[PDB]
């Protein structure tokens, strides 16, 4: 009759484990992706977390974040895009730390995951 | 993919459905494969050197460039080839063909290229002699297949020609991956002298690069054909 527990039992079923070799690649693009935050956060002159959710902003869904932390949080089109603007200026070695970051945050995700 | 096991088609590349991925690897879906988790890392080295030849010009055929397998002059009878200087001997086998590297105290007076089929007559730490037999052609004696040769440099005052070549080729080496290690560089990868191959981490167990060279991966853990 609809049992919330196996859904949530079928639903950890479907993600595998992680053995040494993908524990340790993941843990390691965690921590490379947050250290590219810390560098570029010399970048562009912001906090960490700052950028840390910007990035999350762009991966965990897009309006949806923003939408409903509750009446106020921060604002979409004002703390958030000028973000999204301001570390567009930058070169390539800057530039790809973006891209380390995210992957980091991704890799985040799927370590949780895994071990839920 | 079972450990122990290659790859046969490359990281990065078009794939079929029914198409062999693998000995005991076939793809149901026809799109980009992926390597994943590599257990071995493969680089190709490469190699200079401006090395010596001479060969009777009644034998030689004529050429700029030999390459790979070229075929190299002819060779009636087994000419000896003779030493034009004298010093100690480095014996350096490359495999099908040799190396001779005159040397006295610290640096070498010259060096000399032994294609295929051309055997040396001497063995490393020995003495040689202006004009003393260096190594002899059976005849035939081809450029061998890892080997390639630009610049061609011909020097003939008689019966006998001097060849000078610039000699340039591929060294294989191996390096076997850890859990520890990540690889950096894609598949094919140019790669400079000295560069970290793979990461790991301690820098102990890392991979540098040993020359300027490619990169090669082989035998992932997996295969992912998106």
């Amino acid at each position: 009759t609809s049992d919330p527990v196996r859904q949530y039992l079928h639903e950890i079923g479907q993600v595998p484990l992680l053995t040494l070799e993908e524990e340790i690649d993941l843990a390691r693009k965690v921590e490379e992706g947050m250290e590219a935050i810390k560098k570029l956060s010399e970048a562009t002159g912001l906090d960490q977390e700052l950028i840390r959710e910007v990035v999350r902003a762009k991966i965990l869904g897009t309006a949806r974040i923003q939408k409903i932390p509750g009446l106020k949080e921060k604002p979409d089109p004002k703390t958030v895009e000028e973000v999204d603007g301001k570390l567009k200026s930058l070169p390539k070695e800057l530039k790809r730390y973006l891209h380390i970051a995210r992957e980091g945050e991704a890799a985040r995700q799927h370590l949780i995951e895994a071990n839920l | 993919l079972p450990a122990g096991v290659d790859a046969l088609v490359k990281d990065g590349e078009e794939v079929v459905k029914g198409q062999e991925l693998a000995p005991g690897v076939v793809s149901r879906m026809d799109g980009v494969a992926l390597y994943r988790f590599p257990r071995r890392v493969r680089v190709d080295y490469l190699r200079k050197e401006r090395a010596a030849l001479r060969i009777p010009l009644s034998a030689w055929v004529e050429k700029e460039a030999y390459r790979p397998g070229e075929v190299l002059a002819e060779l009636s009878e087994p000419y000896l080839f003779r030493a034009e200087e004298s010093g100690v001997v480095e014996l350096k086998d490359l495999a099908e063909g040799h190396l001779i590297y005159l040397r006295q105290e610290e640096e070498v007076v010259a060096r000399y290229f032994l294609p295929a089929g051309m055997t040396p007559l001497v063995v490393e730490g020995e003495i040689v002699e202006v004009g003393q037999p260096l190594a002899e052609g059976k005849g035939l004696l081809r450029l061998p297949r890892h080997m390639t040769a630009k610049e061609v440099e011909a020097e003939e005052e008689g019966d006998s020609v001097h060849l000078t070549l610039f000699l340039e080729w591929t060294e294989p080496k191996d390096y076997k991956v850890a859990p520890h290690m990540n690889v950096i560089v894609p598949e094919g990868a140019k790669v400079q002298a000295g560069e970290k191959i793979v990461a790991a981490i301690d820098p102990e167990e890392e991979v540098i690069a040993e020359a300027e060279g490619v990169v090669h991966l082989h035998e992932p853990a997996s295969i992912l054909v998106v």
